[PDB]
């Protein structure tokens, strides 16, 4: 995150960050969706070419922090990972078609007044709220404790014009225009992390988006892309209703 | 498995308070 604001304590409840056990190492933001549930990008967890392809045991997370550093003691929450789900149609070799990754905890995380899960969107959600100059939420770690910031949705071909990598319908983009000059980014180490939306139907946040890429901030690019959750739906349904508990 | 509430934050939402900039998303559907 770039030119940010602090979150306040228990802003955004469902932020999980990703851990390299060994050497000790944050990889990415994720979200908290179930009790058991954490959802990331996939290519936080594959990418062959860096030789990238983590096991279960390799991994953790933490869940309820607001410092980067600092250990919040009866606060922030370690899980262990039982079992990672790559979509099977994520697209490493062209354009991260699909970013997307499900991460089955090996026990229930207790909610609480920091630990709490956001929503899917459903139908009408997807369909009302995701549209061109809607803003939603990013949080992560500035480019310390846990930064936020307001983006507004881009227009589909001023997204597809704003960069050379090809731009899928399970894709969308969101920032300010740059010449316009208000401020506030989400960067490409925002990775993984949630871009989410306050229904104004039932005062409830969905989360929209995963950051997939971003090509402003630390380079000379417009805007951050996001992977469309609800486009991918079925296909987190499908591994939540078969291991699921 | 918390799907039911899901979104709805305890310090919040659930408390009747709104965070600093929920104001600039809700602006933002004018
Ligand atoms: C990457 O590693 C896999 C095996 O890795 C496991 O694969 C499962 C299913 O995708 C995944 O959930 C786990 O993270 C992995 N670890 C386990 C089960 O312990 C190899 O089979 C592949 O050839 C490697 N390369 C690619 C591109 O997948």
């Amino acid at each position: 995150i770039v030119e940010g604001s602090d979150a306040e304590i228990g802003m955004s409840p469902w932020q999980v960050m990703l851990f390299r056990k060994s050497p000790q190492e944050l990889l990415c933001g994720a979200s908290l969706i179930s009790d058991r549930w954490v959802l990331t990008a996939a290519h936080c967890l594959l990418y062959p070419p860096w030789d990238k392809n983590f096991t279960e045991n390799d991994l953790l997370v933490r869940i309820g922090k607001h410092s980067r550093t600092r250990y919040e003691r009866n606060i922030e929450k370690i899980s262990m990972l039982e079992k990672i789900y790559i979509h099977p149609r994520y697209n490493w070799r062209e354009n991260l078609d699909r970013d997307i990754a499900l991460m089955k905890l090996k026990k229930p995380v207790a909610f609480s007044d920091y630990i709490h899960p956001v929503c899917l969107p459903d139908r009408e959600t997807a369909a009302s709220l995701l549209q061109a100059g809607y803003k939603g939420r990013v949080t992560g770690w500035g480019n310390s404790v846990l930064q936020v910031v307001n983006l507004p949705i881009v227009e589909r071909p001023v997204c597809k014009d704003s960069t050379r990598i090809r731009i899928t319908d399970n894709m969308f983009c969101a920032g300010y225009k740059p010449d316009e000059g208000k401020r506030g980014a989400a960067c490409e180490g925002d990775s993984g992390g949630p871009f989410v939306m306050k229904s104004p139907f039932n005062n409830r946040w969905y989360q929209m988006g995963i950051v997939s890429w971003g090509e402003g901030c630390d380079r000379d690019g417009k805007y951050g892309f996001y992977t469309h959750v609800f486009r991918l739906k079925k296909w987190i349904q499908k591994v939540i209703d078969q291991f699921g508990e | 498995s918390g799907e039911a509430d899901c979104g709805l934050r305890p310090l919040f939402e659930k408390k009747s308070l709104e965070d600093k900039t929920e104001r600039e998303l809700l602006e933002s559907y004018i």
